[PDB]
RNA sequence: GACACGGUCCAGACUCCUACGGGAGGCAGCAGUGGGGAAUAUUGCACAAUGGGCGCAAGCCUGAUGCAGCCAUGCCGCGUGUAUGAAGAAGGCCUUCGGGUUGUAAAGUACUUUCAGCGGGGAGGAAGGGAGUAAAGUUAAUACCUUUGCUCAUUGACGUUACCCGCAGAAGAAGCACCGGCUAACUCCGUGCCAGCAGCCGCGGUAAUACGGAGGGUGCAAGCGUUAAUCGGAAUUACUGGGC
RNA sequence: AAAUUGAAGAGUUUGAUCAUGGCUCAGAUUGAACGCUGGCGGCAGGCCUAACACAUGCAAGUCGAACGGUAACAGGAAGAAG
């Protein structure tokens, strides 16, 4: 039943509000996921980089269900946490392989919403 | 006519992990990488040309089984055949059916999945083969045994071949427990740590 | 069709028998015996098939031939389990005395039963002729035949066959050579130019990666080694392809 | 279509070097043997020695539709019989 498993790869949702931790396989399927919402932090405490770190600190858990040691890493949004969670992985004792941006670029798509008058 | 020895030895030797034990288990955790056995292991030995040529043979024919003698064979096979020597025997090796059934997800491990084509477990185009080194031919469907099936072992198996990336050339079926070996394997695909120009000098010596 | 392997005549040697008067024999056919040598198999089965001889045929005749037995002698295939399993068990050996090493190896825990165990089925090799039939050709008579078709019953030495199916339980199945260089793979102990090894280079004379033992490791594998032999490498008799 | 296609060195002469020139090694391969070990099957092979001697059984017989025959058998009829 609980697998194991290696050669992981980690989705970085780094958005303005909420730093999004998932680790996964190469073919997609999810193996752990963490937010900085969920580790206690609301309000502007939910979007600080070291929040997004303590966020990575909960997926280091699957270690057994997964040993994943060496994992890839995605990283897509313009939002703080795109330089925290990338060290908590090492501090965790995991392999950083690539880093890559995945961030949506659109080449002139779809109408962004107006802007906040404030 | 079967390494019958541990495993995790070979493994650490020669170094690269190269699809050996089950595969889920962390291969770090049951050994020691980054050091070949032996009480002296723990030291750097100055490879020589000789050993470089010699690993890599040791290192393919473990990868597939194959004894010296077995291998031999299939080198002049493949310098008889039309072609690049070291590909057609690449493709010779991927194509015995102990092989075939690992990859086709049948099997845990290559030497389990010889195990269930020894047993009698294994059907190829209705007809009962049980020997590990059967060719398997384009478009060819494999089959597993009605009776088979009813091992737990197989169904595993199926499972975890979805982490490795499943081989274009073979069409493997989940719940129909079949395959189909599309086409001959290409070189791309196999892993391009294997040199095959220098297993080709080695025998041609 | 022979100057004739199981024909004859003669001579020679040997072989054996005889009632002494006289005879008989020739496995370089198949088994086999002794001998020789390092070293080569069962005094096997069946003519079922093929093949040949004779016979109208039916047949009979086959140590040809088909099979079986023996030897790992070679070639080829296969199996001796599969995964889990680390407080890295103990034990072994090393140790910088901290450790490491064996080694996930084991044990254990799931799992499977190839073949070998046993049991129960079951092809293929099998074509044939015979007995009949009916028609046709064949006749004086289409009697005789011979050609068809058919009909019944057929034959397998191998053979407890190829193969299939069930039975049970990892149970019954791994050695051999090497680890100084060439040449892949190392230390410890013993020994002290002793004993020894040695394809070449050479080791050993008291801290031997070379001998001997231990652990460990490398190669190959139901085989691994040694020896003998042929070619290669050896452009080292060179025509390709050499020199004085 | 295809059947034309493959060609490696190394160690040893010296205080060190180059050169010629040996020997030796790795590779194939056998109608092999010996040693150690040895589960099974398929296929092939198996006195290279003394064409040395050979115990013994067998390896060329068949044909009655060639003929005198009927030795042995089966029946067959006669003749008889408790
Ligand atoms: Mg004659
Ligand atoms: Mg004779
Ligand atoms: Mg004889
Ligand atoms: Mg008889
Ligand atoms: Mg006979
Ligand atoms: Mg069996
Ligand atoms: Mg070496
Ligand atoms: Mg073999
Ligand atoms: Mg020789
Ligand atoms: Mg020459
Ligand atoms: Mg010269
Ligand atoms: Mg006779």
């Amino acid at each position: 039943v609980r697998k194991q498993v290696s050669d992981g790869v980690a989705h970085i949702h780094a958005s303005f509000n909420n730093t999004i931790v998932t680790i996964t396989d190469r073919q997609g399927n999810a193996l752990g996921w963490a937010t900085a919402g969920g580790s206690g932090f609301r309000g502007s405490r939910k979007s600080t980089p070291f929040a997004a770190q303590v966020a990575a600190e909960r997926c280091a858990d699957a270690v057994k269900e997964y040993g994943i040691k060496n994992l890839e890493v995605m990283v897509k949004g313009p939002g703080p946490g795109r330089e925290s969670t990338i060290r908590a992985l090492n501090a965790a004792g995991f392999r950083i392989t690539n880093i890559t941006d995945v961030t949506p670029i659109p080449h002139n798509g779809c109408r962004p919403p107006k802007k906040r008058r404030v | 006519a079967r390494y019958l020895g541990p495993k995790l030895k070979l493994s650490r030797r020669e170094g690269t992990d190269l699809f050996l034990k089950s595969g889920v288990r962390a291969i770090d955790t049951k050994c020691k990488i980054e050091q070949a056995p032996g009480q002296h292991g723990a030291r750097k030995p100055r490879l020589s040309d000789y050993g470089v040529q010699l690993r890599e043979k040791q290192k393919v024919r473990r990868i597939y089984g194959v004894l010296e003698r077995q291998f031999r064979n299939y080198y002049k096979e493949a310098a008889r055949l039309k072609g690049n020597t070291g590909e057609n025997l690449l493709a010779l090796l991927e194509g015995r059916l102990d092989n075939v059934v690992y990859r086709m997800g049948f099997g845990a491990t290559r030497a389990e999945a010889r195990q269930l084509v020894s047993h009698k477990a294994i059907m190829v185009n209705g007809r009962v083969v049980n020997i590990a080194s059967y060719q398997v031919s384009p478009n060819d469907v494999v089959s597993i045994r009605e009776k088979a099936k009813k091992q737990s072992r197989v169904k595993a198996a199926l499972e975890l071949a979805e982490q490795r990336e499943k081989p274009t050339w073979l069409e493997v079926d989940a719940g129909k427990m079949e395959g189909t070996f599309k086409r001959k394997p290409e070189r791309s695909d196999l892993s391009a740590d294997i040199n095959e120009h220098l297993i080709v000098e080695l025998y041609s010596k």
